[PDB]
């Protein structure tokens, strides 16, 4: 609709984008609260590519400054692709919580977030959340990418404690990047 | 905003001293606010001969 | 006004129930004091403005305004003087 | 009933925690040619509410480095021991009456101190872990002669029951009696309760707050009842102790205006106390206290024991 | 209707806080002396309701009152951060509202705002003890004027 | 056991600042320098600049500098002794003079214009002459006071624990304090007899008899009775300069170096010439460099 | 001259070492104190209640700036700069033109309330007492941007505190 | 003016006032008009039984004369 009134109107398309306060890493780093982490199919068929705020950001403004943004649709994307049970291996590993993965059927799942959503405040986790989760990103090559703004990606290893710092306990509170390996990524 | 005199000695007594003579609350003693206008005076050199710079 | 009464407490002023629209009901401030007031109450003088009157003249408001950050009459600061450059306008006269 | 009974000594206990906050606000505002809070509400009476409210909607700060469980559990272990520590006093008929009330009442202020022993150590820093050592170092001097002066008044009344005290101060005051040991229970009270010479754990400008550093909106509200509602409950234990009212066997009413007069008094008193003096030193008050104090309450009693041989005035056990 | 007991909520949320507020022990230089004055017996802060306690786990509202330096910037901002929510800083004297007399030197932040979020700006080199006097009260109107649920059960 | 104080979280670039700025300008730097006793600091600035001038101020001038040189001591040692108190733990001490030391700044701003910041102390001489009835006022607030002074001794002065938290603590000796270039009271505090207000007398200071009160023990305690002796000896000060006040001028008759009144401002040729001069320009003063020290409540 | 402050020897006589020890024993500078503020306590508190009373000032008081204009009410201001030549801290910021009149006043009268500290100098500073502080210490704004005053709002504060800047002027034009 | 002060405290006076006079009226009214037993003994427990036991409606606070005896 928004191409229809306006044809010269930038679209920018930017898959699950992760930062302090992003509501993607935290969602997956506040799940341990409710005793271990449910993945659907311990979420093995559900590959994520995940963009750090910052480049979508600075792709904003340089969008901006390039006289080429008129009319084009752009897809912004991290540099590398993970599965979702080794995306969240990361996580966990990073905040140093222990890992307690359990399938969880995508019916009683749907269950869960029904009764998540009653809460008249601010919702931890609707219906419609649990599908973006299981939402692999597509991917559109043919879709201008982020690298031709100028805006060089930052894989999420590097700013990933930025995010999970925070729900480290006082234990390993001082870790550093390197105390947690890479998690394994599914390239293209 | 005038003691009474039975706290006037409980303050005076507890204190060993006569608060009523001098007290910090300010009253009507103070200066008016509103004054007759001044004339101020004029300095040594405001004389109109022999007040050369040089000298 | 009280003259029996411990400096700073022997004048004082009770606020109005409405002013220039707004409800100054519980809420009040210290801005709703007129000038020609704001002398006597401040010690200023022991003159009141009704024994007093202060010498009026054109320019002089007739409705005294408390300070109105906030509200949608707050100042905005603004460049006050003209444009320094101006630009060479293109003739309408086509190429040719 | 007695459900009943547990809330109204509660809830009007709480009030009364409450209100004490405004008077000492009031009371130490006009010892200081101040005036007080007046404007919230009328004579500001509204204030606590006010002040109520805003802690338990404020936002309840949670430390990434303090330990969770202990974090929260001092609270709870601070505010349930100084309303469960009233419970034994002898409001014209005490609410529980047990034959060993004072050994009680000297067993949970002793618990007392872990509340503020815990949240020092949970908040995890140097403020925190200053605050709670000198706490230590505050009440380790502190229950030696609490128990010694609670024993040497004591021995002439009968024994450890708090009813029975009022039989005993039946004719005259106990502070005349025992007014040596009166003044130093008093310190101490007045120390037990960390208050005005002896805030040393607090210590707002030297150690900007103490143990209450890392402590927010209720977590905090709650400290400053256990804090407040130990003023008045020891205030009350002292004017049992020593200035025992006149007791109709038929018309409660009479020892209860009389008993709440007194405590009023004294707790007035830690707020008098509070305004005039400065403050100790830790060191000081250890110094002060071991070196000055436990030796005078050792012959205090060792003359509290002869005395009731000596006199043939030995009080009847039952 | 529900606006109703959202609006009468709101009024008792807003009015604790603004009776409450506790201004923190935040005193920099010549503009804090004053604020002195304040809470001195002269004009008694306390009596608004205020109460000047430490700690900033503990305070609501920040009196940044003297010249904001780059050396101290940093702990500022610690401090601020430090804070609960809510909370509000009100930049007090002319130093802290843009740089002051030394506004131009080499090692003071111009304007405590490029640090923290200011709320209301009290002038005054220094504001008069009854100058911000005002100042503490106009920020009672404004916490007074906050909607908060009001924009919840419209949200 | 060693305690590194790291300064500089207030190093606003005053002494750079002040090389950019005319000397008139450059006032109301030494007005915030040390800002609770600003007539003080002023004080120091405007000697330093008549001294270079070589220019005397008119006798009016120097006595209500003196004049007000000493309520600004009462300033700093109310300030002084009250925070201390506070400090420790007193607070009822702080408030019972902050309400006194209010009133001393209405007569800061009744002879200036603000409450702290006076700026009114200038080379060549003071601004302009104080308002009627502000001599009165001093005299109504100086019988008051040594009724509160004594108060404040009743505190503390003889509390065991005010003794004990000050008595025999952070002592400092005599020859080590001189060589460490401490002044004031930690050179009077720990026995050193020295005064620049007796010793190398500034302005009519010679003309007014005080005492300076010395230590024995040199220790934290023996300057606080110090600094509460230095308040009464200055009550004796101010009774004097009320009592010897002349008449006269309030700053130097050269309008080369003071700005003229704005009475002759508007009718002669002269005194705009030099006005306009003056606050545009400002005084060149001679070549040449100078340390001219005074003795401020600190 | 010179007094010595404490180094008071005491008596060693029994009376006074009785003394001493009932004082040391007995508390008494304690309770010295303690009578001490409950004498103080039922004094009148030297409080002022908030806008209803206001605490008292003089006639050169400075606080908010205003630019007055004569009794015709043409403005003052014939843009001399000497403000802005004497300000300490710059915050004046002035530029003049030719008016349409042939008067010579001014374009732009930026004054900024968060840099100038209030020294009065400019108000000492033009020959025809064009700017000067009013009595007006309030003027606390919500945002930074509404504290920086153009010429028009300095006009508006002249036109609203005209009333007590005509009557402490006249009261001060004399000792100046 | 210290009046002020009172209001504050009186409030107060009224809330240290509740509990000793709840528990003492409430004692008053659960134990049959006569103030609450005390048991400090097993003297005193064992007599509270047996007028328990004698009461037939198994109440201590239930005291039956020389009209129970013949
Ligand atoms: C202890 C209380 C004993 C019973 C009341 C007597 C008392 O405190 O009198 C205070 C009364 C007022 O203080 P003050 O400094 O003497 O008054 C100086 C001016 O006259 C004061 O001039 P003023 O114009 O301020 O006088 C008016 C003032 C007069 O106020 C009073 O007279 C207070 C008494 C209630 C009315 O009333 C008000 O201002 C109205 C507001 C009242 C506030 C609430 C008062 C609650 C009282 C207690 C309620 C129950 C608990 O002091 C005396 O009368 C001294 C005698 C004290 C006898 C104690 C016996 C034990
Ligand atoms: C004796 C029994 C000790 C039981 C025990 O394991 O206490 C652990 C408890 C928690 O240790 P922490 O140092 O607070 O560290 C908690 C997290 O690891 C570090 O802090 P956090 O914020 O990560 O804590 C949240 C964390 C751990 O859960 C908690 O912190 C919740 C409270 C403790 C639950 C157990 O939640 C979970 O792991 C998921 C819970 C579902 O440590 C204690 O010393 C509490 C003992 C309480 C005994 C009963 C007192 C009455
Ligand atoms: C460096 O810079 C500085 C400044 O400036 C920048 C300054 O200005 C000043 C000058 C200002 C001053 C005020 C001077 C003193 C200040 C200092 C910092 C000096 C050091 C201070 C001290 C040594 C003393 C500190 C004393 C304090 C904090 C006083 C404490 C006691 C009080 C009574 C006041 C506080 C009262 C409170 C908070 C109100 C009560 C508390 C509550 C939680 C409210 C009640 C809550 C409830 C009842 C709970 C809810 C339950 C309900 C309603 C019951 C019903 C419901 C149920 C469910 C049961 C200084 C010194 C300074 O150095
Ligand atoms: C857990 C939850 C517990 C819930 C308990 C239920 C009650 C909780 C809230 C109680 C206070 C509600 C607030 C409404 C009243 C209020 O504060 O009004 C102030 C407001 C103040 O408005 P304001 O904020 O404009 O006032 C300040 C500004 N000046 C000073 C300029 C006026 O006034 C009114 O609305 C009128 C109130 C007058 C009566 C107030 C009570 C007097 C009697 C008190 C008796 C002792 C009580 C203890
Ligand atoms: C005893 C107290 C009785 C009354 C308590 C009323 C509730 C106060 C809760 C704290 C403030 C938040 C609130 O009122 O609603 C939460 C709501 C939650 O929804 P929200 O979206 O308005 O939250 C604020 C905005 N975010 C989510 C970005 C932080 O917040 C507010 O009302 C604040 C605006
Ligand atoms: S604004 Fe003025 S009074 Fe305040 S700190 Fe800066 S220079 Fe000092
Ligand atoms: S008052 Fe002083 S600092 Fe402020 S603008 Fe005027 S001349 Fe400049
Ligand atoms: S305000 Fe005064 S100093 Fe400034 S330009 Fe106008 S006349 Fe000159």
């Amino acid at each position: 609709e928004v191409r229809a009134a306006f044809p010269e109107a930038t679209i920018i398309k930017p898959s699950d984008i992760f930062g302090r306060e992003d509501r993607f890493l935290n969602y997956f780093a506040s799940m341990r609260w409710f005793g271990g982490v449910p993945l659907i199919s311990l979420g093995k068929e559900t590959v994520k590519q995940p963009v750090y705020i910052v480049d979508v950001s600075k792709g904003i403004i340089n969008a901006i400054k390039d006289p080429d943004a008129k009319g084009k649709t752009f897809a912004f994307v991290g540099p590398n692709r993970y599965l979702l049970f080794d995306l969240v291996q990361y996580i966990f590993a990073v905040a140093y919580r222990p890992f307690l993965p359990y399938p969880l059927p995508h019916f009683a799942y749907r269950w869960v977030g029904r009764l998540f959503e009653v809460s008249p405040f601010e919702p931890w986790t609707t219906r419609d959340k649990v599908e973006r989760v299981h939402m692999s990103d597509m991917t559109l090559p043919h879709l201008p990418g982020l690298e031709d703004l100028g805006i060089q990606a930052t894989p999420l290893e590097l700013k990933a404690i930025e995010v999970l710092r925070r729900h480290r306990t006082y234990r390993w509170l001082t870790s550093e990047m390197e105390d947690v390996k890479p998690a394994k990524t599914v390239n293209i | 905003a005038s003691a009474t005199r039975v706290i006037q000695l409980l303050r005076n007594w507890a204190s060993g001293r006569d608060l009523q003579a001098k007290l910090q609350l300010r009253y009507q003693e103070i200066s008016k606010r509103t004054q007759p206008p001044p004339k101020l005076p004029v300095g040594p050199s405001h004389k109109l001969s022999n007040n050369y710079y040089c000298t | 006004e009280d003259n029996k009464q411990f400096f700073g407490r022997h004048r004082w002023v009770i606020y109005t129930t409405e002013m220039n629209g707004r409800d100054t009901f519980w809420d009040v401030d210290g801005s709703m004091v007129p000038p020609e007031w704001h002398r006597w109450l401040h010690c200023m003088t022991d003159d009141p403005p009704t024994t007093k009157p202060p010498t009026a003249r054109k320019y002089i408001w007739t409705n005294h305004k408390f300070n109105v950050s906030g509200t949608p009459q707050q100042y905005v600061p603004y460049s006050t003087t003209r444009k320094k450059i101006q630009e060479w306008v293109p003739p309408s006269t086509p190429y040719k | 009933m007695f459900m009943i009974n547990i809330l109204s000594l509660i809830i009007p206990i709480l009030l009364a925690v409450a209100f004490l906050t405004l008077v000492e606000r009031k009371v130490l505002g006009y010892m200081q040619l101040r005036k007080g809070p007046n404007v919230v509400g009328p004579y500001g009476l509204l204030q606590p509410i006010a002040d109520a409210l805003k802690l338990v909607t404020k936002e309840p700060l949670r430390p990434g480095t303090s330990s969770i469980s202990m974090f929260i559990i001092a609270p709870i272990l601070g505010l349930s021991l100084a309303l469960t520590m009233w419970v034994p006093l002898p409001m014209p008929y005490p609410l529980i009456n047990m034959n060993l009330g004072v050994l009680f009442m000297l067993a949970m202020s002793s618990l007392a101190v872990y509340s503020i022993l815990w949240s020092g150590w949970a908040s995890n820093s140097k403020y925190a872990l200053i605050g709670a050592l000198r706490a230590v170092a505050q009440t380790i001097s502190y229950e030696v002669t609490l128990a010694i002066i609670l024993l040497s008044v004591l021995l002439m009344n009968g024994s450890y029951t708090l009813s029975t005290l009022i039989t005993t101060q039946e004719h005259i005051w106990m502070i005349f009696t025992s007014w040596p040991l009166a003044m130093m229970w008093f310190i101490s009270t007045l120390a037990e309760t960390n208050r005005a010479p002896f805030d040393l754990t607090e210590g707002e400008s030297e150690l900007v707050s103490g143990f209450n550093v890392e402590y927010a909106a209720g977590p905090f509200a709650m400290f400053f009842m256990a804090e407040y509602a130990n003023i008045i409950m020891m205030n009350a234990f002292t004017a049992i102790l020593f200035l025992g009212a006149s007791h109709d066997p038929h018309t409660p009413e009479l020892y209860t205006i009389n008993f709440v007069l007194k405590t009023l008094a004294l707790t007035i008193t830690f707020l008098w106390i509070r305004a005039s003096y400065p403050r100790f030193r830790y060191d000081q008050l250890m110094h002060l206290l071991w070196k000055s104090f436990l030796p005078l309450t050792l012959a205090l009693c060792m003359w509290h024991i002869s005395l009731p041989i000596m006199t043939a005035s030995i009080p009847p056990q039952s | 209707r529900g606006e109703y007991v959202v609006a009468k909520l709101d009024d008792l949320v807003n009015w604790a806080r603004r009776s409450s507020l506790w201004p923190m022990t935040f005193g920099l230089a010549c503009c804090a002396v004053e604020m002195m004055h304040m809470a001195a017996p002269r004009y008694d802060m306390d009596r608004f309701g205020v109460v000047f306690r430490a700690s900033p786990r503990q305070s609501d509202v920040m009196i940044v009152a003297g010249t904001l330096t780059n050396k101290m910037a940093p702990a500022l901002r610690k401090v601020y951060d430090q804070m609960p929510e809510p909370r509000y800083v009100v930049s007090m004297g002319s130093c802290a509202n843009g740089g002051g007399y030394y506004h131009y030197s080499y090692s003071v932040v111009r304007g405590c705002d490029r640090i923290v979020p200011v709320d209301i700006y009290v002038p005054g080199c220094p504001p008069t003890a009854e100058a911000l006097l005002y100042g503490i009260l106009q920020l009672q109107r404004k916490i007074k004027r906050e909607k908060r649920l009001r924009i919840w059960y419209r949200r | 056991r060693k305690c590194d104080p790291h300064i500089g979280l207030l190093h606003r670039g005053t002494e750079k600042l002040i090389e950019y700025k005319t000397y008139l300008q450059a006032l109301p730097y030494f007005d915030r320098l040390d800002y609770v006793s600003m007539m003080c600091n002023e004080q120091a600035y405007s000697l330093a600049v008549e001294k270079l001038l070589n220019i005397q101020p008119p006798p009016r001038a120097q006595w209500i500098r003196v004049l007000f040189g000493e309520i600004t001591r009462l300033l700093n040692h109310i300030m002084a002794v009250t925070t201390h108190a506070l400090d420790i733990g007193a607070m009822t001490p702080f408030f019972w003079m902050f309400e006194e030391r209010e009133k001393m700044f209405e007569f800061y701003e009744r002879v200036s214009g603000a409450r702290m910041h006076a700026a009114y102390i200038r080379p060549g001489g003071v601004h302009q002459d104080l308002p009627l009835g502000l001599l009165d006022d001093i005299y109504e607030f100086s019988k008051n006071f040594s009724f509160r002074i004594d108060e404040l001794e009743e505190m503390l002065t003889n509390n065991r624990i005010w003794r004990n938290r000050t008595v025999d603590i952070g002592v400092v000796t005599a020859e080590d304090a001189l060589n460490y270039g401490f002044s004031g009271v930690m050179l009077r505090g720990s026995g050193i007899q020295w005064d620049l207000r007796k010793t190398q007398p500034y302005d009519v200071y010679d003309q007014v008899e005080f005492d300076v009160p010395i230590g024995s023990r040199g220790d934290c305690y023996d300057r606080y009775l110090c600094r509460v002796e230095e308040m009464r000896q200055s009550l004796r000060i101010i009774s004097q300069c009320l009592n010897k006040m002349p008449p006269g001028e309030i700053k130097v008759d050269d309008a080369k170096v003071s700005p003229p009144k704005r009475a002759e401002m508007k009718t002669s040729m002269e005194s705009l010439i030099h006005h306009f001069k003056l606050y545009t320009e400002g005084y060149q003063v001679p070549p040449g460099a100078t340390y001219t020290a005074i003795e401020a409540p600190k | 001259t010179y007094k010595f402050v404490n180094m008071r020897e005491p008596s060693m006589d029994m009376k006074s070492v009785t003394d001493r020890a009932a004082q040391t024993l007995l508390w008494t500078e304690l309770v010295r104190g303690l009578g001490m503020t409950l004498s103080y306590l039922f004094r009148e508190p030297a409080t002022i209640n908030y806008p209803f009373e206001k605490g008292p000032l003089s006639p050169r008081f400075r606080g908010e700036h205003a630019l007055r204009r004569y009794p015709s009410g043409e403005e003052r201001c014939i843009a001399c700069k000497l403000c802005e030549a004497v300000c300490p801290a710059q915050a004046i910021t002035i530029e003049a033109e030719p008016r349409a009149d042939g008067s010579r006043r001014t374009t732009r009268y930026d004054i900024d309330m968060t840099k100038c500290i209030y020294c009065g100098f400019c108000q000492e500073a033009c020959p025809v007492d064009a700017i000067v502080e009013g009595p007006n210490f309030e003027f606390s704004t919500e945002t930074h941007e509404e504290l920086l005053y153009n010429k028009e709002k300095l006009l508006n504060n002249g036109d609203k505190w005209e009333a007590e800047i005509a009557a402490n002027i006249q009261a001060d034009y004399l000792y100046r | 003016m210290w009046f002020e002060i009172l209001p504050g405290i009186a409030v107060m006076a009224a809330c240290l006032f509740i509990p000793g006079m709840a528990t003492a009226h409430i004692h008053k009214f659960t134990n049959g008009g006569k103030e609450k037993r005390v048991a400090h003994f097993s003297y005193q427990w064992n007599l509270m039984e047996r007028d328990r036991c004698i009461s037939g409606v198994n109440r201590y606070h239930v005291t039956k004369g020389l009209e129970n005896i013949d």
